[PDB]
C-alpha cells in the first residue's frame, strides 16, 4: 500500500501475486492501479525501460 | 555448574566474570593473563593497558580480534602495530 | 562427613581432617603424632559457641555448615593451658 | 469486542518525522545508494529501508547499527520516535519515521546492566528543584522508545532481577528492560 | 495396514525422491552413466525423464516397480516406453514417434506427478487406523453364552469421502 | 423458606482462607510442577537432538506438541488433585463444588493450585514475534 | 544436481534448450536474436521433491550477532574452537517435520554453522 | 613436617606457614617435581617447602583448594566451585603459576 512521504494522498496498492499451481508452471503477475487486468511482471519490467532477462 | 575446575580455570573464570574489577595486575604475565583479555572489549583493553603499561607490547596481536570485528574491511599499514592503527581509527570514526 | 578447621596458631596453621562426630582431644592427638604436642601444648580456645569439655565433635560450635570444603570457620590457638596464651 | 482497543498508560503513538536528517546521513556513512552500485554488490549486502523506500546497501550492517542507536539515544540527527530494526536473518534494516507507530519506553541495558544509576533517580527525586525531567532521562541514553518492529528484535529482561542472575541466567544478552 | 494402503491414495509424487530430464539420443551410451548396465540389458525420443524413487515411501506402500511400470503402460497405452531397474529406484521414459518434444514431456511429467493413481482410491487423501478402547465403534457381539461382549477390532478414518468404492 | 431460614442460624460464606493450602501441599504442588518442567525440558532435548520418535498419523512438531500438552495435562490434573485432597470438611470452595451449587474441581485446582495451560484456538501460545511468544523469551522456547 | 539460467551475449536473454540433428546433440539457443552455443549439462530439467534435508547452507552467519537467540558454551566449534554458539531451529517451511537444532560459531572472523 | 608424610609443611616467605596434607596436596604438578625431585624416598619427608612472595591468605586459600580438589576429584560429588575473593585472584593468579594447576 505505497502512499508518498511528506504529502497528504491516497494510498496506492500494487499487487505481485504468483498463480496458484492448478497450467505449465506457476507464473508471477502484477495487479496495478488503473489497470484493469492482471498484467505479467516481465512486461511491467519491460515497460520500465528493462528489456533483457 | 556441574563442571570441575582446576585453579587456572577457577580464577580465569571468576575473572572472565569481573574483568571490570581489574585496575592493576601486578607481575602477572600476559601468557597467563592470555583468557581473560581475549573475552573483553577494547575500553577495557585500554583501561588495563593505561593502567598496566608493560602489558602493551604483549596485547597487540589481541588487538586484532578487535580490529578485525570492528573494523573488518581494514588492514594495517607497514609501521602500524594493531592497538595504535585501532585507536587512530577510532578516534578518525568518533570524530 | 567432613571437618573443616584452621587449627590457628599465629603464624603457624595445623590442616585436619575428620568427621561429624570425634572426641576433641583426639584432634590433640592427631597434632600429637606429627607436631610432637603434649597434651599441655594443645589448649584448643572456643569456637563462635563455647568449647566441648564433653570432648566430642558433634557438641557445641560444630554444625554441619562448619564441616565446609569451600571456607571452613578458624579460631586462635595457645599451646599451654593454664600458665600464659601466647599470641604471636 | 476485541476491535474497540485502548491504549496502555506509557504508550505513546508517533507523531512523525522527515526523513531527510536520516537520509542525508546514511549517505555519508558509507551507504552507497541502490543508482550507484552494480546488482552484484546486493547479494552479500544489507538492504536499507527509510520509510519503506529501499535507498540503499551497506556492508557493515553492525556498526552501522551501533551508529544509528548510538545517535538516537543521544538525540542527535536520529531523534526518539524513529524505529530502526536490523533483519538480521533476512539481511535488511528498515528505518521508520512515519506517524502511528505505537511505541513504549524501555530501560536501555548494556552488559546485563541498567543504564538508569542512582544519580538518575536522585536528580529525579528533585524534579521541580534540578530541573531534571523525563526528556532528560531520554537524551541521557537511559530510556528509548521501542515501537512493535523493533521490540520483535530487542531483548526483554521483566526486571533488573533477571538482570542480575546468576550462571544460567537464560540469557546473557538483554538489550532491554522493563520500566 | 493392507488395507489402509489399498484406501490411501498413492499418487508418484508420494513415492517420487525426484525426476530429471536429459538429452539422451544414445541409450547405448547413457549420459548420465549410473544406469547404463541395465539399459545396455535391455538395448526412440532424445528425451529421456529420469525417475528416482524413495526407498522408504516404495517400502511402506508395498509397491514393486513393476507395478509402476504397468501403472504407466495402462495410463498411456505404448504412447512412450518406460524401463526401469534397481538393485537408488530408476526409471526411464521416452516418448516414441511446433510443440518440441522436451515441453511435451514436461506435460506428461506434471501428468506423472499430478494425475496418475498407483493405489488406492482418489478422493481419500489420508487413512487414521486406530484400535478403539470404548464401546461407541466396537463390533458388539452376542456369545454362546449369550452376553454382549465387545470385541477390540482395527477400524478406519478417512479424511476423503468415496463410499461405494470402500 | 425452611432451608433459606435454616441458613440464618447455620451461614454460609467464601474468604480468602478456603484458598490456602497446606505447607505440605503448597510443597507437593511446587515438587510436581518442577518435575513436570523437568520432563518437557527432556521432551524438547529429545527432540532437538533428533531422538523423538513421530506418533501414527502425526508430524513431529504435532507429537511434540501432544507429548508437552500430556506432561503439563498431567501437572495440572496431579496439582489439582493436591489441591483438592488437602481441603478440609469446612472449605467452603468444597462445598459449594459438592453441593453442586456453583464451581468446580477445575476452579479449586486454579484457584489454590495451578492456573494451568493457556491456549488460543486449541494450541499454546502462537508465536506472535519472530518464534517468539513475548519478546521477554528466547527464540524458539517451546517450554512451558 | 540444479540446473541454472544460460544467457545469451547478444541481447542478454534467456537460451532455451534445443537440439541439433545433423550433429544430434544438444544446444541451448536463444530465440530472441539469433545466437546459438552447445551445451555443457545434458540435464534440462530436476525435480527436487524430497532434497530439502540441507538448511545449512541457507544459514548466513549474522545470526551470531542476534541477542534473542539462545546461546550455548556446551557446543564448541569445530574449525576454530570457540566455546559458544548460537543455537536455533530451521525458520523453513519444510521444519514442520523437524525441530532439529542448528547452531552458529558466535566468534567474529569465523561463522561456522553446523548441526547437533 | 615430620617426616611420617601425612603432613607437610610450606612456607611463602610469609610469618602465616601452613601445614598440610600430602595425600590432599596429591593434586599439586609440583609435588612430582620438587618434593619428587631428582631422587625421591625422603627428599619428600624433609618437608621444608620454602616458596616466596606469597600473602599468608593467598596461600590458605590455595592449599585449602588443595584438600578441597583432592575430595572433591574421583569422589562421589563433580559439580561445586570454589569461592575466591576478586582481588586477591590476582596474586592467587601468581600461585596459578607455581603450582602447575
Ligand atoms: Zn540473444
Ligand atoms: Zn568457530
Amino acid at each position: 500500500r505505497s502512499c508518498l512521504e511528506n504529502s497528504s494522498r491516497p494510498t496506492s496498492t500494487i499487487w505481485v501475486s504468483m498463480l496458484a499451481r492448478g497450467a505449465i508452471g506457476q507464473r508471477i503477475v502484477a495487479t496495478l492501479p488503473y489497470i484493469k487486468q492482471e498484467v505479467p511482471i516481465i512486461i511491467v519490467f519491460r515497460a520500465l525501460g528493462f528489456v533483457s532477462d | 555448574l556441574p563442571k570441575m575446575m582446576t585453579l587456572h580455570q577457577q580464577c580465569i573464570r571468576v575473572l572472565k566474570n569481573n574483568i571490570d574489577s581489574i585496575f592493576e595486575v601486578g607481575g602477572v604475565p600476559y601468557s597467563v593473563l592470555e583468557p581473560v583479555l581475549e573475552r573483553c572489549t577494547p575500553d577495557q583493553l585500554y583501561r588495563i593497558e593505561e593502567y598496566n603499561h608493560v602489558l602493551i607490547e604483549e596485547t597487540d596481536q589481541l588487538w586484532k580480534v578487535h580490529c578485525h570485528r570492528d573494523f573488518k574491511e581494514e588492514r594495517p599499514e607497514e609501521y602500524e602495530s594493531w592497538r595504535e592503527m585501532y585507536l587512530r581509527l577510532q578516534d578518525a570514526r568518533e570524530q | 562427613m567432613d571437618v573443616f578447621l584452621m587449627i590457628r596458631r599465629h603464624k603457624t596453621t595445623i590442616f585436619t581432617d575428620a568427621k561429624e562426630s570425634s572426641t576433641v582431644f583426639e584432634l590433640k592427638r592427631i597434632v600429637e603424632g606429627i607436631l610432637k604436642r603434649p597434651p599441655d601444648e594443645q589448649r584448643l580456645y572456643k569456637d563462635d559457641q563455647l568449647l566441648d569439655d564433653g570432648k566430642t565433635l558433634g557438641e557445641c560450635g560444630f554444625t554441619s555448615q562448619t564441616a565446609r570444603p569451600q571456607a571452613p570457620a578458624t579460631v586462635g590457638l595457645a599451646f599451654r593451658a593454664d600458665d600464659t596464651f601466647e599470641a604471636l | 469486542v476485541g476491535l474497540v482497543k485502548n491504549l496502555a498508560l506509557m504508550a505513546y503513538i508517533s507523531v512523525g518525522s522527515q526523513p531527510s536528517p536520516i537520509l542525508e546521513f546514511l549517505e555519508e556513512w558509507s551507504m552507497e545508494n541502490l543508482e550507484e552500485i552494480s546488482p552484484a554488490a546486493i547479494a552479500d549486502a544489507t538492504k536499507i529501508f527509510v520509510n519503506g523506500c529501499w535507498v540503499g546497501i551497506h556492508k557493515d550492517p553492525e556498526q552501522l547499527m551501533n551508529t544509528l542507536r548510538k545517535l538516537r539515544r543521544q538525540m542527535d540527527i536520529i531523534v526518539s520516535e524513529v524505529s530502526m530494526i536490523r533483519d538480521i536473518r533476512e539481511r535488511e534494516i528498515r528505518i521508520y519515521t512515519d506517524a502511528g507507530r505505537i511505541c513504549r519506553p524501555l530501560l536501555i541495558v548494556e552488559k546485563q546492566k541498567l543504564l538508569l544509576k542512582k544519580r538518575h533517580i536522585d536528580q529525579l527525586k528533585e524534579r521541580e528543584y534540578n530541573n531534571y525531567s523525563w526528556q532528560d532521562l531520554v537524551a541521557s541514553g537511559v530510556v528509548e522508545y521501542i515501537d512493535t518492529l523493533e521490540e520483535e528484535t530487542v531483548m526483554l529482561a521483566m526486571t533488573p532481577d533477571d538482570l542480575q542472575e546468576k550462571e544460567v541466567a537464560y540469557c546473557s544478552t538483554y538489550t532491554h528492560c522493563e520500566i | 495396514k493392507d488395507i489402509l494402503c489399498r484406501l490411501e491414495h498413492t499418487t508418484l509424487r508420494k513415492v517420487t525422491a525426484n525426476t530429471a530430464i536429459y538429452y539422451d539420443p544414445n541409450p547405448q551410451s547413457t549420459v548420465v552413466a549410473e544406469d547404463q548396465e541395465w539399459v545396455n540389458v535391455y538395448y526412440i525420443s532424445p528425451w529421456l525423464l529420469r525417475v528416482e524413487l524413495d526407498r522408504k515411501h516404495m517400502t511402506d506402500r508395498k509397491l514393486t516397480m513393476e507395478q509402476i511400470a504397468e501403472k504407466i503402460n495402462a495410463g498411456f497405452g505404448d504412447d512412450l516406453n518406460c524401463i526401469f531397474n534397481d538393485d537408488k529406484l530408476v526409471l526411464r521414459i521416452r516418448i516414441m514417434n511446433k510443440m518440441d518434444d522436451d515441453v511435451f514431456l514436461r506435460c506428461i511429467e506434471s501428468n506423472m506427478l499430478t494425475d496418475m493413481t498407483l493405489q488406492g482410491i482418489e478422493q481419500i487423501s489420508k487413512v487414521y487406523m486406530h484400535l478403539p478402547q470404548t464401546d461407541n465403534k466396537k463390533k458388539i457381539i452376542i456369545t454362546e453364552d449369550g452376553e454382549f461382549k465387545a470385541l477390540q477390532e482395527w477400524i478406519l478414518e478417512t479424511d476423503g469421502v468415496s463410499l461405494m468404492r470402500v | 423458606t425452611v432451608i433459606n431460614n435454616w441458613l440464618l442460624i447455620e451461614g454460609h460464606t467464601i474468604g480468602i482462607g478456603d484458598s490456602i493450602a497446606d505447607s505440605k501441599t503448597y510443597q507437593d504442588i511446587q515438587n510436581t510442577i518442577k518435575k513436570a518442567k523437568q520432563d518437557v525440558i527432556e521432551v524438547i532435548e529429545k527432540a532437538h537432538n533428533n531422538e523423538l520418535e513421530p506418533t501414527p498419523g502425526n508430524t513431529l512438531r504435532q507429537t511434540f506438541e501432544n507429548q508437552v500438552n500430556r506432561i503439563l495435562n498431567d501437572a495440572r490434573d496431579k496439582t489439582g488433585s493436591s489441591a483438592q485432597k488437602s481441603l478440609s470438611e469446612y472449605n467452603n470452595f468444597k462445598s459449594m463444588v459438592v453441593s453442586g451449587a456453583k464451581g468446580s474441581k477445575i476452579n479449586i485446582s486454579q484457584v489454590i493450585a495451578v492456573v494451568g495451560q493457556q491456549n488460543v484456538e486449541g494450541k499454546r501460545i502462537p508465536f506472535g514475534f519472530k518464534h517468539r511468544t513475548l519478546p521477554h523469551f528466547i527464540k524458539d522456547d517451546y517450554g512451558p | 544436481g540444479f540446473v541454472g539460467i544460460r544467457f545469451c551475449q547478444e541481447c542478454n536473454n534467456m537460451l532455451y534448450p534445443k537440439e541439433d540433428k545433423e550433429n544430434r546433440i544438444l544446444l541451448y539457443a536463444c530465440r530472441n536474436c539469433d545466437y546459438q552455443q552447445e551445451a555443457d549439462n545434458s540435464c534440462i530439467y530436476v525435480n527436487k521433491i524430497t532434497h530439502e534435508v540441507d538448511e545449512l547452507t541457507q544459514i548466513i552467519a549474522d545470526v551470531s550477532q542476534d541477542p534473542t537467540l539462545p546461546r550455548t558454551e556446551d557446543h564448541p566449534c569445530q574449525k576454530c574452537g570457540h566455546k559458544e554458539a548460537v543455537f536455533f531451529q530451521s525458520h523453513s517451511a519444510r521444519a514442520e517435520d523437524a525441530m532439529r537444532l542448528y547452531y552458529v560459531c558466535t566468534a567474529p572472523h569465523c561463522g561456522h554453522r553446523w548441526t547437533e | 613436617e615430620g617426616p611420617d608424610a601425612m603432613y607437610v609443611k610450606l612456607i611463602s616467605s610469609d610469618g602465616h606457614e601452613f601445614i598440610v596434607k600430602r595425600e590432599h596436596a596429591l593434586t599439586s604438578g609440583t609435588i612430582k617435581a620438587m618434593l619428587s625431585g631428582p631422587g625421591q624416598f625422603a627428599e619428600n619427608e624433609t618437608n621444608e617447602v620454602n616458596f616466596r612472595e606469597i600473602p599468608s591468605h593467598v596461600l590458605s586459600k590455595v592449599c585449602m583448594y588443595f584438600t578441597y580438589k583432592v575430595r572433591y576429584t574421583n569422589s562421589s560429588t563433580e559439580i561445586p566451585e570454589f569461592p575466591i575473593a576478586p582481588e586477591i585472584a590476582l596474586e592467587l593468579l601468581m600461585a596459578a603459576n607455581f603450582l602447575d594447576c
